[PDB]
RNA sequence: AAAGAGGAGAGGUA
DNA sequence: GGGCAGTCGCCGTGTACCTCTCCTAGAGCAGCATGCGCCC
DNA sequence: GGGCGCATGCTGCTCTAGGAGAGGTACACGGCGACTGCCC
């Protein structure tokens, strides 16, 4: 395999970190130097089928480990990962990098209860919008108001001047957002709203949502996203906007 | 709790490539649909099915 | 099979 | 006279001292006698002597630098010869031991430790009876040593008698008892049904001694050429060697009370007899007898308790065994003389096997100490898991169970609510453990009908008190004599029943003796559901430390004993006065003339980064009396627990703000320091020794302003009480590093010239992101001043933060009764609801729930302690009061207020109508509400959920290294995970081009990510995306898998084959860097 | 339009594993076969020549720099460096390539000798 | 220009 | 020949998030700084 | 007494290996397919 697939890895300050991969190959390696080398010199033929019997065992384990006899043992009695162990279970690859993932612009904090909100509005920490709409922020900073260049704006952000959060009430309007709760059971789990800035750092929902997401205002926790592209923005808006969704699909 | 996720799995497994993709079949057959009682109380009416 | 390779599911907007 | 409650630590305690004074000894002496090979030179270790050193620093010096609390231990030994003489004898240093803590917990590497209690099964003999099924009823006996191997019996459907030695398969038990060297006469001596046997010996044949050898040793040992000597040594190896099976103390008592036999109690090997009894219990077992029984495994009167001690004893074994070895080898390689026996000692294996047992093993944990009741909690766990218990994987279900001989011993209540629910208990309040390891509770006999309240109670296991007829500890007497009644419950053989008020044995001495001690801080339990007790003693082990606590108006009467039994108070032990107060010293002097002198801790790190504070209660002059309290610590009032406050409360609703389970709270909770806590942090930095050249702590930093260099000194550590904030330089320290990242003219050419300037870099140290307060600590250690540093380093600086927080949006809030939320809103004190004498109010609650849930304790509760504070009495109450009446709890509440009613002279604090409401106004418009609602003082504590470590955010940070996908975490800047039941929901809603996006852009597409990034700032389109790197790496295992796995592009036209297509090529000639960036 | 169609999996033979881990040098000689257990340097955090993180099968470890540091910068576009065999080029290629090793005797594949049908049985 | 690599135990919150 | 019935081994067992610790292996061989004996 | 030479404990470089149990054993529970016994 190749060889940025098994990292060696740097810590330790004098040592070096394990791979399970590595150990496997070496041993095969080694097996086969020893075999070769027997075989050279015309050593007797009672010797040499020992090595080949080693041989055989160490290329099992390095395929599939314990599936014959008896498994390989790393420091502790702990069994080594083969090739086959990264492709077969729940921490697979397969239903662990393929089916699901790890996403940029994405946000979590707790909820609480905002009354006279509408329908399709949710209220967002200027802490977390600061962060999850840089870009945005930027490009209008660059265009009107004009700085000169990026570092200038990322020292302006960075240096908390007011002028950001009046850019920032604006770069927002118009733009949805969407919330997730952990256990999604069915499609209401996940829902678009409109959002509009607060103080403080918890998130508000409006009541008239809370038995579809089937949450409670005693230490519950919501996720955010952010959509980019037009086309995405347009299906938000037309197809999951949470005042569109009057009946149950069941 | 796991027995109900390891049932809904198995379900999505089953059925993800069903889309509708036709309009029309032309069939004349079909199924036949009465309420659901027991001995003489309805427990589902017919106008609900 | 789609989602595993990154294309555009054919359900939805992604029909055609 | 009466009874008190003992220590509640009295476990760890114990277990420690009995290890001090006869584990060590015991096992020092079970190995002393070491032999070469062949000859004389024997090795002998005094173990009796086995003198102890001073510890070297103490516990606050220990816990300051991090280090250990431990001494020294050294013991004599001898080499003798027998052939030449020239006998010698020094003292060898066999290694160092921690030390335990006054408060029983360990420090190791500046951290506390605990170590729990184990729960395990018993050794000795065990029967069993099973069907099959066509019915064919089978008999099954099991032998379980200490230490060893298990033996085992079985009967078969014809009527023969199997045995199963370890793993091995069915063996005849006649050639087992014929090679122990037993004659057919002895056989039939000791069996009292004998004609049973005759049908296993005429089915499986006669043997002799060399015959059933030469059998055992071809069962136990296929392939290999039988040999009479062999199978001797297999059975001396595995059932009669004192090195690999051991029977113990405990082993042997239940084998001598269950078969009735009279063995001395220094005998811990299987003997014959043994055996023989063992098999004459299976058969008449079999047979029928009627006086025999079959044994229940979860019963308590089978398992047993592992302590410390315990735990430790074989861990120095197995150092011990691996050290001989090597005394051994090393004795009979060399060939010379003058082997000293210091020279003989290699003590790494034992030093190794004690810093892994308390190092990195299941049963050592980290302790918990958020308040005293968690610290007191942690002690007290009783643990069904580690080596030689059970796994959570291989469980099953009757574990999990209550058992009827778990009343009074352990509590049902307290367990844990997630994965290993059921696994991990709590010892009750009464109980204790004996010299065998099996629980105790005690009782009041009773004589004719008469409780005997004065004659010394009298502890029980739990198989003592099958056989007697026992009542609970609510039965009511007259005047603390004869039981009233005629019919009173009882418990007897493990059943429920009710029998005459003169068949009563004995009685239980407390109503409250079946719960532990968080539970037993409850008061009006008895009106509540046991899973709001459950959630509410969970909760109260999470509450903060208040700058001014207070105690609570309605009590239970056990607070004083929990604040006192954890090891925060200071107490007179003398009848003296007070000659010397100062914030950091008390002195006390007696009638005598004598006097005593104690120092206080003053803002102090804990375990969870609270703080530990003591402060005085005494002054100057007073007259003080025996066991008075002088001081006290962080979360006590003046003697007793005090972990929240009492508020004034209202039940009723607001405009939407109580809508589910949210709460809303008044602006004087905020200005007059109520809920207002402390916090301690700890910041560490170390100075290496590349490779390259050492690290310097310095002032001088390339690059950076004058600004940021104002609050250093000389040798660049920030000074003791200065204020910082975020991206303040706390210690600067700079690396001397050649770093080849440029070309090489310039840096020739200089260093050719000379003109020697800074080629080092900053990676100084610097406060984290939403961090902020004042600086009152700086340790810093070096070399050169006696100090161990780690290998490779040359100094070390800690530097301590401490922080004041206030309550807010968003902080979790809860009662002892399994109420809980989250604050919503901070209203100003004109806007509140008001009562007629004009007082606002201090927090409103939502009615809706109390119903739900069903705990109704808290009305009780407000209800007591409105009239306790109008009238100064902080009454205290008993849990389980309806004994002495029908309505013991209305009838006390009523009185109470109605006295207090009187006593103050208002009378719109009482109502008759209405006896538990009040009028109450709005503060907005001045009207009264249409009803008059419930009005109340609760006692509330603010738990250690706070909003401020929960909010996180991200853009675009670091990747992994072979997946290429975001890292996870909140302390690393990681993103969310959008798992396979967000895909089905995007999906069921038919939004294709959003689940794209998300599913290349941003998670590993290397170059669409950076496209994206730099189209949105120049304000164009976003290209379209490509191919993730997951789907790569996954094609390149399975091609490392030898198969042939490729994609294919479908021919167009004519009959050219179909082409294979090159993934792993670039397609555009554009760069493709790690993370994203903003070109120009 | 698309670049591919459809996924196919069969079994390999011998010269298809050679081919994918075997590739050429204007020299004439041929780099692919793994012959030493042999990772980096203690002394100096640099790959071996022969092991299984070596240079010359799997690609450079720094960017447009070879291995004997005398070729360097961006100019060149695919040249290989003549005194340790190293090319000039990013390190990304370390993702892709492969590499194979010559067994002395023979062996056969676990999963097709212990399943729950046997193939060659 | 640089900057975190994985693994194993123990304990919690929806 | 023709099985029934019994036994043995492999597969599977909800979702998101937070904090603390310990570990990358272990033994042989040679360099080195220290302690102690020796001759003037 | 003092400088020098040798023995020796301490510790870091190295390499190599890597096998085979020692015993950490006895230790969940259901469904399905592939061998083997002892008889009709
Ligand atoms: N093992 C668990 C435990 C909890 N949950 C989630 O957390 C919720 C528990 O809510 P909680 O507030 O603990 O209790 P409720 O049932 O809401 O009752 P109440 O709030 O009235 O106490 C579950 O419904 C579910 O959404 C879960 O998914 N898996
Ligand atoms: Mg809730
Ligand atoms: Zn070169």
């Amino acid at each position: 395999i190749p060889p940025d697939l098994r990292p060696m890895v740097q810590l330790d300050g004098g040592r070096f970190a394990t791979s399970d991969l590595n150990d496997l190959y070496r041993r095969v390696i080694n097996r086969n130097n020893r075999l070769a080398r027997l075989q050279e010199i015309l050593a007797p033929e009672i010797i040499v089928r020992n090595e080949k019997r080693m041989l055989q065992e160490a290329v099992d384990a390095l395929i599939d480990n314990g599936r014959r006899g008896r498994t390989v043992v790393g420091a502790n009695n702990r069994p080594l990962k083969s090739l086959s162990d990264i492709i077969e279970g729940k921490q697979g690859r397969f239903r662990q990098n393929l089916l699901g993932k790890r996403v940029d612009y994405s946000g979590r904090s707790v909820i609480v209860v905002g009354p006279n909100l509408k329908i399709h509005q949710c209220g967002l920490p200027r802490e977390m919008a600061i962060e999850l709409f840089q870009p945005f922020v930027i490009h209008r900073l660059i265009k009107n108001h004009s700085i000169n260049n990026i570092k200038q704006a990322k020292k302006l952000i960075q240096k908390n001047d007011p002028l950001i959060w009046d850019v920032l009430e604006e770069v927002i309007e118009g733009h949805p957002v969407m919330l997730n709760r952990a256990p999604t059971l069915h499609r209401l789990g996940i829902q678009a709203f409109e959002p509009i800035l607060v103080e403080g750092r918890a998130i508000q929902l409006h009541p008239l949502v809370c038995p579809a997401f089937n949450a409670d205002f005693d230490g519950d926790q919501m996720a955010v996203h952010v959509p980019l592209s037009i086309e995405a923005q347009a299906e938000a808006r037309m197809l999951m906007l949470a005042s569109g969704n009057i009946l149950s699909p069941a | 709790t796991a027995d109900s996720g390891y049932l809904t799995r198995r379900l999505v497994d089953v059925s993800q490539d069903v889309i509708i993709h036709e309009v029309d079949c032309g069939t004349s057959r079909g199924l036949f649909v009465e309420a659901m009682t027991d001995g003489d109380r309805i427990l589902i009416p017919i106008s609900q099915r | 099979e789609n989602v595993i390779i990154g294309r555009l599911i054919p359900a939805g907007t992604g029909f055609k | 006279a009466a009874f008190h409650l003992p220590d509640l630590v009295a476990i760890q305690r114990n277990s420690f001292r009995w290890f001090l004074e006869e584990g060590l000894i015991e096992e020092l002496e079970s190995f002393s006698p070491i032999t070469d090979y062949t000859g004389k030179l024997e090795l002998h270790f005094l173990g009796k002597q086995y003198k102890l050193k001073r510890p070297k620093y103490d516990v606050d010096e220990a816990k300051r630098r991090d280090g250990t609390y431990s001494v020294q231990m050294y013991v004599p030994t001898r080499l003798i010869n027998k052939e030449t003489g020239e006998i010698k004898e020094q003292e060898v240093f066999i290694g160092d031991l921690p030390l335990m803590t006054d408060r029983g917990t360990f420090i190791i590497n500046g951290a506390e430790r605990v170590i729990v209690n184990q729960i395990v099964r018993s050794p000795g003999v065990y029967y069993k009876s099973e069907r099959d099924k066509n019915g064919r009823l089978t008999h099954n006996a099991s032998l379980i040593p200490n230490r060893g191997a298990w033996l085992k019996f079985e009967t078969d459907k014809n009527g023969l008698v199997w045995v199963r030695i370890d793993k091995t398969r069915k063996l005849s038990a006649q050639v087992l008892l014929k090679a122990l060297g037993l004659s057919d006469n002895e056989i039939y001596d000791k069996l009292r049904h004998p004609e049973y046997y005759q049908k296993t010996i005429d089915k499986e044949g006669q043997f002799s001694e060399d015959e059933a050898l030469m059998e055992l040793y071809r069962k136990l040992r296929p392939g290999e050429p039988p040999t009479v000597s062999g199978g001797q040594q297999l059975l001396e190896s595995r059932f009669f060697d004192p090195k690999r099976y051991d029977l113990g103390r405990v082993g042997r008592y239940k084998l001598n009370k269950k078969l009735g036999l009279n063995v001395a109690d220094t005998v811990r090997t299987l003997t014959s007899e043994d055996i023989l009894a063992a098999i004459d219990y299976l058969i008449n077992l079999e047979l029928d007898l009627g006086g025999c029984e079959v044994d229940d495994i979860d019963h308590l009167g089978n398992r047993r308790v592992r302590s410390v001690g315990e735990l430790l004893q074989n861990q120095v074994r197995v150092g011990l065994n691996r050290l001989e070895r090597i005394i051994r080898e090393r004795m009979t390689v060399s060939d010379s003389d003058s082997l000293s026996p210091a020279s003989l000692v290699n003590p790494k294996p034992l030093v190794a096997a004690i810093k892994e047992f308390f190092g990195s093993s299941q049963l050592s944990q980290f302790m918990d100490q958020t308040n005293p009741l968690a610290e007191l909690t942690h002690k007290r766990r009783l643990s069904a898991l580690g080596p030689g218990g059970l796994t959570r994987e291989r469980a099953g279900f009757a574990v999990r169970d209550i058992h009827p001989s778990h009343y009074g011993r352990i509590c049902p209540i307290e367990t844990p609510e997630g994965p290993n629910a059921g696994l991990i208990g709590s010892l009750a309040t009464h109980a204790r453990v004996n010299d065998y390891g099996f629980i105790e509770t005690p009782f009041w006999r009773v004589e004719e009908g008469r409780v005997r309240k004065d004659l010394a109670p009298v502890y029980m296991t739990a198989d003592q008190e099958d056989d007697l007829r026992v009542a609970p500890g609510d039965v009511a007497t007259d005047d603390a004599g004869y039981i009233l009644g005629t019919t009173i419950p009882v418990r007897y053989r493990q059943d429920f029943t009710t029998t005459t008020p003169e068949r009563v044995d004995y009685v239980a001495l407390s109503p409250v003796q079946i719960i532990s001690v968080a539970t037993s801080l409850i008061p009006f339990l008895e009106h509540d559901d046991a899973n709001r007790a459950l959630m509410g003693s969970n909760m109260q082990r999470q509450a903060v430390p208040l700058l001014r606590p207070e105690r609570p108006l309605v009590g239970t009467g056990l607070e004083p004993q929990a604040a006192r039994d954890s090891g925060m108070v200071i107490t007179s032990p003398v009848d003296g006065t007070i000659s010397y107060v100062d914030a950091t010293h008390i002195e006390v002097t007696a009638d005598t003339g004598e006097k005593y002198g104690y120092a206080l801790q003053k803002y102090q790190r804990s375990n969870q980064d609270t703080c530990l504070n003591q402060r005085p209660i005494v002054f100057e002059g007073d007259r003080v009396q025996r066991g008075q309290v002088i001081a006290d610590g962080s979360a006590t009032e003046k003697g007793e627990l005090a972990l929240g406050q009492n508020i004034l409360v209202a039940y009723m609703p607001w405009e939407g703000y109580n809508y589910e389970d949210a709460i809303l709270i008044s602006e004087r909770l905020v200005y007059d320091d109520v809920y207002t806590s402390i916090h301690i942090e700890k910041f560490e930095i170390e100075a290496r020794q590349t490779k390259l050249g050492p690290e310097e702590i310095t002032r001088e930093i390339p690059n950076v302003g004058e600004d940021a260099l104002r609050q250093l000194d000389e040798n660049g550590i920030i000074r003791v009480g200065a204020w910082v904030e975020s991206g303040d330089i706390l210690v600067g320290k700079v690396t001397p590093k050649g770093e080849s990242d440029q070309p090489p003219e310039e840096k020739l050419l200089r260093a050719i010239f000379g003109e020697k300037a800074r080629d080092v870099r900053d990676n100084s140290l610097r406060v984290p992101n939403g961090e902020k307060g004042r600086v009152v600590d700086v340790r810093l250690f070096t070399r050169e001043q006696g100090d161990e540093l780690p290998p490779g380093a040359n100094m070390v600086v800690r530097v301590y933060v401490a922080q004041k927080r206030k309550i807010q949006v968003g902080d979790k809030m809860a009662g002892r009764h399994g109420n809980k939320g989250i604050i919503s809103r901070i209203l100003p004190c004109e806007d509140m609801p008001y009562l007629p004498d004009g007082t606002p109010l201090d927090i409103v609650l939502n009615p809706l729930g109390v119903p739900s849930r069903m705990n109704v304790g808290q009305v009780f509760e407000c209800m007591l302690g409105w009239a306790g504070q109008l009238l100064d009495a902080r009454f205290k109450v008993t849990p389980f009061d309806e004994m002495y009446g029908a309505e013991a709890s209305r009838l006390t509440v009523n009185a109470k207020l109605s006295e207090a009613r009187e006593q103050t002279g208002q009378p719109w604090v009482f109502s008759d109508d209405e006896p538990g409401k009040i009028q109450v106004y709005d503060g907005r418009t001045g009207e009264p509400f249409d009803r008059p609602v419930t009005v109340g003082r609760a006692y509330m504590l603010k738990l250690v959920h706070l909003v401020d470590d929960k909010i996180h955010a991200r853009s675009t940070g670091p990747y992994s290294l072979v997946t290429q996908q975001p890292l996870g975490g909140k302390a690393q800047q990681g993103g969310q995970r959008f798992g396979e039941m967000e895909v089905w929901a995007l999906e069921a809603y038919g939004a294709a081009y959003i689940l794209q996006e998300l599913l290349t852009v941003k998670s590993d597409d290397m170059q669409g990510r950076n496209e994206a990034l730099n189209a949105i700032v120049k304000g164009k389109a976003i290209p379209r995306p490509g191919t993730p790197e997951s789907f790569k790496v996954l094609m390149r295992e399975l091609q490392s898998l030898c198969l042939d796995i490729a994609v294919y592009k479908a021919s167009t036209e004519d009959y050219e084959e179909d082409k294979e297509v090159d993934l792993m090529a670039d397609v555009n000639q554009r760069r493709t860097p790690s993370r994203p960036t903003y070109e120009s | 339009e698309q670049r591919f169609d459809y996924v196919k999996i069969a079994l390999a033979s011998p010269e298809r594993i050679r081919q994918w881990g075997e590739r050429t040098l204007p020299n004439g000689q041929v780099v692919g076969e793994v012959t030493k257990p042999e990772t980096i340097n203690y002394r100096t955090l640099k790959p071996e020549m022969d092991g299984l993180f070596c240079e010359k099968i799997f690609g450079p470890a720094k960017d447009w720099e070879c291995h004997c540091g005398k070729y360097k910068r961006v100019r060149h576009r695919g040249i290989v460096c003549e005194r340790c065999g190293v090319e000039v080029t990013e390190s990304r290629v370390r993702r892709h390539r492969m590499g194979f090793i010559k067994l002395a005797a023979p062996v056969a594949h676990v999963w097709y000798l212990k399943g729950i049908p046997s193939y060659i049985a």
